[PDB]
């Protein structure tokens, strides 16, 4: 029905399509700063997650907050000390832009532990609007991941879990996941969670939909298979944490498939 | 920061921030201010703002207004808009006894619904439009105005808020509170609009809820309307959220085969 805007989904796909090449972030630019790694990035991003469960919000929010923090990192050096304080101006706009009821400032302030000020939170987050010139409708893993979850004969709420599981695992680490646009994430992500729970495959609608196979999700697609094995071993420990609950059928306790099976012609292989 | 621009009238007060009349020194340009304070050791930026900003730099269409710039200051946002020159509610009332021509009334449907449909087309609701949201020009231009209270939404949609779209547009799944909206809502909003031009009255003028909901019920269970016209209407006022008929299939509806861009009709 209208809900899933039937007049309208394709144009706001092919739309998202063209936004999420214009919204990507630097690829390199965690070379470029010299104070700061991949490391202190996952760390800081576990947290928004943990924030985010904290104070209930969309898992949108954080994937909005995430793609700000990325492109902000992308045009403006940080040091160590106040990466924190950019996540959570980040946080904080993306909340008001997303959230029915966004947390207050002083609830920022408060899950920083008072290393930062009200007023620091309250400038960086003009300092980010401007960096990223007001710019913050940005296409997430989450909007393409709803739109492919559609093409579900029927609906599996495990599946849609663990595919929403895969795809924020994916935020904490830069390498890889800063080089695959959100659309591709969620493709591999949903195709790796309707194959973890039910054996099914990348559905042939979506490849018409997409444009994408999984040829040209290969490569996406081994790496996540490889976060989802090494994930009960990561430094970051949120998001499996988080997905181990009712609320997501506890997908995180689901044991990731050993092989994908993927198409092998040579003998030897 | 605004030193070019020479403030002429207050306009008026929206969503959120001041309107002004402004002139740009320099180039002539005739602008309008909105001029929106922080808030600086408090809240921040508002989420109306937020949200205005984001997507009208995103919506380039005729029939949208035009975002011109936004200036940074750290106290107060400018934003800087194309200025027009009337809203649709004054455009109506200064035609109560003369009434509005019907090609007009056409040409103003059909531009409206062709920005509803490039907002839909690019998943922004509007959630806000009656008449002194939708602007005039001298040339037969109107314009989708006040983004404030806009949204950016997903497919399919989920919860949003309910306290949109002002009582007397507020389509009946709204006012019954169901748990989702969509893009009908703003459908719901152009019809009462539709038949507000051709009456010059507000078609449910409710003085509450109940009221509200009384008033849609006895209406559905427009005198000088034809028969296309009335065809129309019906399909943008239907109940049913799901049968409620589209921006996109609206523009290509038979009221609008012999559709013209007249001037106004008044000033
Ligand atoms: C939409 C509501 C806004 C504030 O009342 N009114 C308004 N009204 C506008 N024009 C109508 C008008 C002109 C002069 C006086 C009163 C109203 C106008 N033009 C550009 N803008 C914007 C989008 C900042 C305009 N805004």
């Amino acid at each position: 029905s209208v809900n899933e805007v039937p007049d309208y989904h394709e144009d706001i796909h092919t739309y998202l399509r063209e936004m999420e090449v214009k919204c990507k972030p630097k690829v390199g630019y965690m070379k470029k700063q010299p104070d700061i790694t991949n490391s202190m990035r996952a760390i800081l991003v576990d947290w928004l997650v943990e924030v985010g469960e904290e104070y209930k919000l969309q898992n949108e929010t954080l994937h909005l907050a995430v793609n700000y923090i990325d492109r902000f990192l992308s045009s403006m050096s940080v040091l160590r000390g106040k990466l924190q304080l950019v996540g959570t101006a980040a946080m904080l706009l993306a909340s008001k832009f997303e959230e029915i009821y966004p947390p207050e400032v002083a609830e920022f302030v408060y899950i920083t532990d008072d290393t930062y000020t009200k007023k620091q939170v309250l400038r960086m987050e003009h300092l980010v609007l401007k960096v990223l010139a007001f710019d913050l409708a940005a296409p997430t893993i989450n909007q393409f991941l709803t739109q492919y979850f559609l093409h579900q004969q029927p609906a599996n709420c495990k599946v849609e879990s663990l595919a929403m599981f895969l795809g924020e695992l994916s935020l904490i680490d830069a390498d890889p996941y800063l080089k695959y646009l959100p659309s591709v994430i969620a493709a591999a992500a949903f195709h790796l969670a309707l194959y973890t729970v039910t054996g099914q495959s990348w559905p042939e609608s979506l490849v018409q939909k997409t444009g994408y196979t999984l040829e040209t999700l290969k490569p996406c697609l081994l790496d996540l298979h490889q976060t989802y094995l090494r994930a009960p071993q990561h430094a970051q420990q949120s998001i499996r944490e988080k997905y181990k609950n009712s609320k997501y059928h506890g997908v995180s306790l689901l044991n990731p498939p050993e092989t994908l099976n993927v198409h092998h012609h040579h003998h030897h292989h | 920061s605004m030193e070019n621009f020479q403030k002429v009238e207050k306009i008026g007060e929206g969503t959120y921030g001041v309107v002004y009349k402004a002139r740009n020194k320099l180039t002539g340009e005739v602008v309008a201010l909105k001029k929106i304070r922080l808030d600086t050791e408090t809240e921040g930026v508002p989420s109306t703002a937020i949200r205005e900003i984001s997507l009208l730099k995103e919506l380039n269409h005729p029939n949208i207004v035009k975002l011109l710039d936004v200036i940074h200051t750290e106290n107060k946002l400018y934003l800087v808009f194309e200025f027009l020159h009337q809203d649709l509610k004054k455009f109506m009332d200064a035609s109560a006894l003369t009434g509005i021509p019907l090609p007009l009334i056409k040409s103003y449907l059909f531009q409206l619904l062709q920005g509803l449909a490039f907002c839909h087309s690019h998943r922004v609701l509007h959630r806000d439009l009656k008449p002194q949201n939708l602007l005039i020009n001298t040339e037969g231009a109107i314009k989708l105005a006040d983004f404030g209270l806009a949204r950016a939404f997903g497919v399919p949609v989920r919860t949003y808020t309910h306290e949109v779209v002002t009582l007397w547009y507020r389509a009946p799944e709204i006012l019954l509170g169901c748990k989702y909206y969509s893009t009908a809502v703003d459908i719901w909003s152009l019809g009462c609009i539709f038949a507000e031009m051709v009456t010059r009255r507000a078609l449910f003028p409710g003085d509450s809820e109940i009221d509200q909901l009384f008033r849609i019920f006895r209406t559905l269970g427009v005198p000088p309307l034809d028969e296309d016209g009335r065809s129309l209407l019906s399909q943008m006022l239907h109940y049913d959220p799901n049968k409620r008929i589209s921006a996109k299939a609206a523009l290509a509806h038979p009221f609008f085969q012999d559709v013209t861009k007249p001037v106004p009709h008044l000033r």
